[PDB]
């Protein structure tokens, strides 16, 4: 840990987002200056709704593998250090993520091709879950060291169960579907939390990396449950910079989450 | 620099104050009073005192004001949000400018009960007093820091419990169905307005997309007013790849271009049969012709009509035309015959 690498997970994260985003403003210039896409693109969307067989297979198999990458994400975060170099052969751990993140792009690639419009599949938000962590993959295998990096981003995947059980045909009246909607939201908001403090804690502040702050991923989680009730016991407080700046940020938007989901999910 | 321009905006404000003793009594001039002076003092004594520089925070709270003389904020919802805004965050820093003064000055006339605290970390301090969190890490330990702390508990979490909650809702959410429809070439669509429920789209789809009858790739643009419920959302979501929904009225000439409806086969214009009034709902309907029509005359439209005295109406409107496949659907002809 003599040196951090975890500039090059960030930068390529950020690259692949802005070659992306270039690319399809160049195709759109590209076309500009000069049947199989409409046929594809119909076909596209009938998959991702799950209208075919083949269709509820592909959205049933999204359900699956989102609890899978969130729970390899909770034994990845147990480990005490932040960023350690290991041969990729070596752990089974990667090799699983691997196989569930190159899915995840064709995945990408499919609802890209179903998108009404480009410029904007590119900036939705299921989108940028994608470029921070499918790309990481590839970096950390060429670097042949993994970092946990931004992983916490894939229990924002978590607020797509209701659309995935309403294609599915599951949720039929309102009111589980209104209930569903709700409680999805609020896990997948306290569990992304969670993650933002565990890493900023334990990475410590920016460019010095020396003020780090042992906590364990499930501490946040408890710490940010507190939080969100406004109990604050105090015995479980962020230290680094980073960290507190982040709670400035979620005590004005996290708290009305809390007090707007609970009461509706109760009744 | 900056201040010798307050002071000469300050006199400004002077003159055109209608009355001078309420002026100088007002809260943006008791700003300049500990602002300005203390700045001409520190230059004469040679030396520098943070003092009561916080009070800079309080010129925020006219930025709303600001705005509206240039004329960039006109809805009132804008206005309020950027109000509610100003108000909370110079509170918030003021505030924390007041704790950090008096923490790390100490008490008075002793001044060796001082408290390190930095800024950023009483503006951290703050934001969790106010959500009555209260963590406990950073806490005020002078007589004069607890002093303020409790006149501050009594009104600075009201401030927080009403203005936050309020703001939120203000920004609210985007809206999820707007804007135009996408054209495509080689496209076939119908709009479909009127009467749109979950139990009437849903009978409606069925017939329309069913696989005993011949197959053709039309698709249905559905185009009303109120925003759909949970359960009409799910079922446009199952048929992604056929359905449409926009946010409209037929009403209005700038939805009907949003819809393309120069460039639909059809107009469709669903009825509610079990209404309280046959003929105000048929007059509802009718306009909804009318409009259409006026956009453009070339344009199928197809109506459900519930009394037949009401059909003389459309067969006098000069852009109607049977010839070319506008028809009326009367339910009271054709449930009596
Ligand atoms: C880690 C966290 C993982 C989970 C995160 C996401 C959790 C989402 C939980 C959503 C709960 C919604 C419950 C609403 C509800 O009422 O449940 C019911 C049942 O719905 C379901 O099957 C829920 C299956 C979700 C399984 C996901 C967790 C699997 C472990 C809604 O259906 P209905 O009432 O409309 O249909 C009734 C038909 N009869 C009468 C025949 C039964
Ligand atoms: C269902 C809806 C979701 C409910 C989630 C409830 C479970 C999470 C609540 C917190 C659980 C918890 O705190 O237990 C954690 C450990 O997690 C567990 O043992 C089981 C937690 C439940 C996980 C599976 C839930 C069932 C599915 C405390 O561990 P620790 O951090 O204190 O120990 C390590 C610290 N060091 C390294 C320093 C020694
Ligand atoms: C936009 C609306 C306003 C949002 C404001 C959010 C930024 C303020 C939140 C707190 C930020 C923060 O705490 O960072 C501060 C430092 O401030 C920063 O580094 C940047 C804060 C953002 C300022 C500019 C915001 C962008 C414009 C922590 O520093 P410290 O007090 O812990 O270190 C010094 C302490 N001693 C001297 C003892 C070593
Ligand atoms: C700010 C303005 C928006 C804040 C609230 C957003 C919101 O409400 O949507 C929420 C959904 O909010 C979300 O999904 C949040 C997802 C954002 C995830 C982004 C992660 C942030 C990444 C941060 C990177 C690290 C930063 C580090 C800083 C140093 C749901 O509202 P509702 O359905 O419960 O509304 C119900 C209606 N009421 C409330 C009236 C009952
Ligand atoms: C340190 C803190 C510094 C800032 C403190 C003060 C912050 C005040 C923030 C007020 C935000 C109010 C937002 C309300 C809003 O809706 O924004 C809009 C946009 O208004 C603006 O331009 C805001 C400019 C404020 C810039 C100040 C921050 C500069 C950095 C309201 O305008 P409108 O909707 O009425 O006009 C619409 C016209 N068309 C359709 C053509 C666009
Ligand atoms: C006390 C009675 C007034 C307290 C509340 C004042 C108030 O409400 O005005 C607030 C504005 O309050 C302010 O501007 C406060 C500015 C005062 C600044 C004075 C600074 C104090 C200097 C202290 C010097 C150091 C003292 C040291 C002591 C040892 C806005 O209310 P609203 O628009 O959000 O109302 C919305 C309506 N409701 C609430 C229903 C949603
Ligand atoms: C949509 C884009 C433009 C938003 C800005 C890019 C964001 C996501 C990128 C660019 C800079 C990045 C940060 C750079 C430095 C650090 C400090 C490190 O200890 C934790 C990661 C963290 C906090 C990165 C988080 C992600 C980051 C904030
Ligand atoms: C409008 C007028 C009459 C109100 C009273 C004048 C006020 C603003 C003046 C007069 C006495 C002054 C206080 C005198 C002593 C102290 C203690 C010092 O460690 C911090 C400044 C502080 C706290 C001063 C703050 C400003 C102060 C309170
Ligand atoms: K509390
Ligand atoms: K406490
Ligand atoms: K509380
Ligand atoms: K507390």
């Amino acid at each position: 840990l003599k040196v951090r690498k975890y500039w090059c997970f960030l930068l390529s994260s950020i690259f692949t987002f802005l070659a992306g985003l270039l690319v399809v403003l160049l195709w759109r210039a590209f076309a500009f200056v000069c049947t199989f896409m409409t046929e594809a693109k119909d076909w596209a969307g009938e998959l991702i709704s799950g209208q075919t067989t083949t269709g509820r297979i592909l959205v049933v198999l999204v359900f699956i593998l989102s609890i899978a990458s969130l729970i390899i994400y909770f034994v990845d975060a147990s480990s005490e250090e932040v960023e350690r170099c290991q041969k990729w052969s070596n752990n089974i751990t990667q090799q699983i993520d691997l196989a569930f993140n190159i899915f995840f792009m064709v995945y990408f690639f499919i609802r890209f091709i179903a998108a009404s419009d480009k410029l904007w599949f590119m900036l939705e938000m299921y989108s940028f879950v994608d470029y921070f962590t499918i790309p990481p993959s590839f970096v950390s295998i060429y670097l042949d060291r993994t970092w946990i990096g931004l992983r916490f981003l894939r229990a924002l995947r978590l607020m797509t169960v209701p659309d995935i059980l309403q294609y599915l045909n599951v949720l039929k009246t309102s009111s589980s579907i209104r209930l569903a909607q709700l409680v999805s939201i609020f896990i997948s908001v306290w569990l992304t939390a969670a993650g933002i403090i565990h890493l900023l804690e334990n990475s410590g502040d920016p460019l010095d990396f020396d003020n780090a702050h042992r906590l364990s991923y499930w501490t946040c989680v408890y710490f940010l449950i507190v939080t969100m009730s406004t109990v604050g016991y105090g015995d479980v407080y962020c230290e680094t910079v980073l960290g507190r700046t982040f709670l400035v940020f979620f005590l004005l938007v996290g708290l009305a989450i809390f007090a707007s989901c609970i009461p509706e999910i109760i009744d | 620099a900056f201040n010798i321009f307050f002071m000469v905006y300050f006199f400004i404000r002077f003159i055109a104050a209608s009355d001078k003793l309420w002026f100088m009594l007002e809260m943006y001039s008791f700003v300049d009073y500990f602002t300005i002076p203390p700045s001409f003092v520190s230059i004469y004594l040679d030396r520098t005192w943070i003092g009561l520089r916080f009070l800079r925070a309080l010129r925020l709270m006219t930025v709303p004001d600001i705005l509206q003389y240039l004329n960039v904020l006109k809805t009132s919802s804008s206005i309020r949000l950027a109000q509610l805004v100003s108000i909370f965050i110079s509170v918030w820093l003021t505030a924390a400018g007041i704790i950090h003064l008096l923490e790390n000055s100490g008490d008075p006339l002793d001044f060796d009960n001082a408290h390190r605290l930095s800024y950023w970390t009483c503006v951290y301090f703050l934001i969790v007093t106010m959500s009555t969190v209260g963590y406990g890490d950073v806490y005020c330990e002078t007589v004069l820091g607890r002093t303020f702390l409790v006149f501050f508990l009594l009104v600075g979490l009201a401030i927080f419990a009403s203005c936050i909650p309020e703001i939120i809702d203000l920004i609210g959410t985007r809206a999820k169905y707007g804007g135009t429809l996408k054209n495509e070439k080689g496209r076939r669509h119908i709009v479909v307005c009127g009467h749109i429920t979950y139990e009437s789209v849903s009978h409606f789809l069925k017939d329309f997309l069913h696989e005993d009858r011949e197959d053709v790739d039309v698709e249905v643009v559905f185009l009303h007013r109120k925003p759909p419920d949970l359960e009409l959302e799910g079922l446009f979501k199952r048929h992604f790849t056929t359905v449409e929904f926009f946010q409209g009225t037929i009403m209005n000439p700038i939805d009907l271009q949003r819809v393309k409806v120069h460039e639909a086969d059809a107009c469709l214009v669903l009825a509610n049969k079990y209404c309280q009034d046959p003929d105000a709902e048929d007059a509802a309907n009718i306009m909804r012709v009318i409009s259409i029509k006026n956009y453009s005359d070339d344009i199928r439209v197809i109506i459900q009509l519930m009394q037949y005295h009401n059909k003389a109406y459309l067969l006098n409107i000069p852009s109607w035309d049977w010839k070319q496949g506008d028809d009326v659907i009367c339910l009271a002809e054709l449930k009596l015959g």
